[PDB]
């Protein structure tokens, strides 16, 4: 079978250093769309392939409602 | 002896309260940029290069 596949798989040479650029450009665009509902200051972003994290620092104290509505 | 006409009493109170406990859960504070933070005098702490 010959299947069309225009996407990114592993086994290339750049797939460890160009997948880390596509995360830091995609999680920078999502954290700019979520800042229309909240007001924070991004402390760190750290990407390793396709598993990452980001630490957002808020003004008021974090409650149970600001955790359920950021995840949504 | 139980006198019904002399034992009635009108108890007075309020209608409606709303009692709060944690008062500092209403304010929302924030720090200034920490490179410009002033001491008890006018100048800033950690200014000397």
């Amino acid at each position: 079978k010959k299947i069309q596949y225009g996407a990114v798989a592993s086994g290339e040479k750049q797939t460890k250093a160009a997948n880390s650029i596509a995360n830091l450009a995609l999680i920078k665009t999502v954290l700019s769309r979520i800042s229309n509902k909240y007001s924070f200051a991004t402390k760190i972003i750290r990407v390793d392939g396709d598993d990452n994290y980001a630490v957002l620092q808020f003004n008021t104290e974090v409650t149970k409602q600001m955790v359920q509505d950021v995840s949504n | 002896q139980f006198d019904f006409r002399a034992s009635m009493h009108m108890l007075t109170s309020n209608l409606t309260f709303t009692v709060y406990s944690d008062l500092l859960a209403f304010v929302s504070a924030d720090t200034v940029e920490p490179i410009n933070a002033v001491a008890f005098d006018n100048m800033r702490i950690m200014n000397e290069l």
